[PDB]
């Protein structure tokens, strides 16, 4: 039994910011990569950000460079995504997801946080 | 802990030409594969037979690190069931291959503006290769019916890759490492953490 | 940039089979693993097929797939469609040029 619980969404003004987070239980962060996957309304999935087990390395989709920051606290069992300078383009539900290894599957997903601009 | 020298294999200053691919045996060590399947530096990472999430804790008698440099467009030929100039004349993997094929772009290492011609591949052979064979002879290849006599339709069997920094991606050099795994009746010597 | 594409609309009568393709573009689909996800409307996507041709526990054996290197494409098939199998299916693979690539998504009805 594993669970991913998102929070921190809602409405945000254009050009503003909000910190999303995703609490986890049932597994250890030290063994998994965490990702954020975005789904615009009515559209398919796209990847936004990735952080490794130690928090020592981060990846982003090029379209969010300089606007999004991904971080993780292994002690608090909580993943964070700090996103600044949002645009209308950025309206989506944000899922956090667990990945055993970088190029493998996303074997567990949260329900998704709605973020609107 | 005696760790397996994956570092030395992947951080080697010089890789062999594909026609004369190198082989190194990894044994009597702890194989930490977390340094290979948890990095974005590789363009290709595909395992056959054994899953990346399982090999990390499975014991084998041998791990063979086979390495060479080829064109990016030819990377797809390094696979079980494949055919082509590389799959047939330079480096053949068996249909039941067990192991991982790992490759990355090395355009910033293995190419030169003036042309790096030090990487060779076999262009001609009378027949294809047996899985994991190696053929480094330079006997002049006779394509036609006319005797070559050691020197038209007679070729030096090897050819160079014109590797240059301005080549498009399919023509950029790739460093390929193939980890072939086996389990014999012999006791296993290479275990993960 | 490397990208995956999929058919928008796929459908078939129950009890029959369906193929949902995923093709590569400006890169090789066969150089990495291909995953497939099933998203039922109203909730999160889940894994159905992973690492090209296998499936996680909880997934019925009617879901299978393969990668055709020669066509630079991959697909999953569903046999014996059940009316339960109503979802948006996505293909996913990894690349160095662009880390995680999800396909457009195929809307499958029964
Ligand atoms: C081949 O050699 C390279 C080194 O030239 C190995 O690269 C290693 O990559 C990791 C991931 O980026 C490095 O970890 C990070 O180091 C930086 C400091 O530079 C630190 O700020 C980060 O928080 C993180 O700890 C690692 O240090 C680096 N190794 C070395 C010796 O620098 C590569 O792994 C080797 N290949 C194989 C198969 O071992």
């Amino acid at each position: 039994e594993v669970q991913l619980v998102e929070s921190g969404g809602g409405l945000v003004q254009p050009g503003g910011s909000l910190r999303l987070s995703c609490a986890a239980s049932g597994f250890t962060f030290s063994s998994y990569w965490m990702n954020w996957v975005r789904q615009a309304p009515g559209k398919g999935l796209e990847w936004v950000a990735n952080i490794k087990q130690d928090g020592s390395e981060k990846y982003y989709v090029d379209s969010v460079k300089g606007r999004f920051t991904i971080s993780r606290d292994n002690a608090k069992n909580s993943l964070f995504l700090q996103m600044n300078s949002l645009r209308a383009e950025d309206t989506a539900v944000y899922y956090c997801a667990r990945v055993w290894w970088l190029r493998g599957s996303f074997d567990y997903w949260g329900q998704g946080t709605l973020v609107t601009v | 802990t005696n760790l397996c020298p994956f570092g030395e294999v992947f951080n080697a200053t010089r890789f062999a030409s594909v026609y004369a691919w190198n082989r190194k045996r990894i044994s009597n060590c702890v194989a930490d594969y977390s340094v290979l399947y948890n990095s974005a530096s590789f363009s290709t990472f595909k395992c056959y037979g054994v899953s990346p999430t399982k090999l990390n804790d499975l014991c084998f008698t041998n791990v063979y690190a086979d390495s060479f440099v080829i064109r990016g467009d030819e990377v797809r030929q390094i696979a079980p069931g494949q055919t082509g100039k590389i799959a047939d004349y330079n480096y053949k993997l068996p249909d039941d291959f067990t192991g991982c094929v790992i490759a990355w772009n090395s355009n910033n290492l293995d190419s030169k503006v003036g042309g790096n011609y030090n990487y060779l591949y076999r262009l001609f052979r009378k027949s294809n290769l047996k899985p994991f064979e190696r053929d480094i002879s330079t006997e002049i290849y006779q394509a036609g019916s006319t005797p070559c006599n050691g020197v038209f339709n007679c070729y030096f069997p090897l050819q160079s890759y014109g590797f240059q920094p301005t080549n498009g991606v399919g023509y950029q050099p790739y460093r390929v490492v193939v980890l072939s795994f086996e389990l014999l009746h012999a006791p296993a010597t290479v275990c993960g953490p | 940039n490397f990208m995956l594409t999929q058919p928008h609309s796929v459908s078939e009568s129950p009890g029959k089979t369906v193929t949902i393709s995923c093709t590569g573009s400006s890169g090789s689909i066969a150089s990495n693993y291909v995953q497939w996800y099933q998203q039922r409307p109203g909730s999160a996507p889940t894994t159905v097929i992973y690492e090209d041709n296998q499936r996680p526990s909880g997934v019925p054996d009617r879901f299978s797939g393969s990668i055709d290197s020669s066509s630079n494409s991959a697909s999953l098939t569903i046999s014996g469609l059940k009316t339960e199998d109503e979802a948006d299916y996505y293909c996913q693979s990894y690349d160095s040029s662009n880390h995680v690539v999800f396909g457009g998504g195929t809307k499958l009805t029964v």
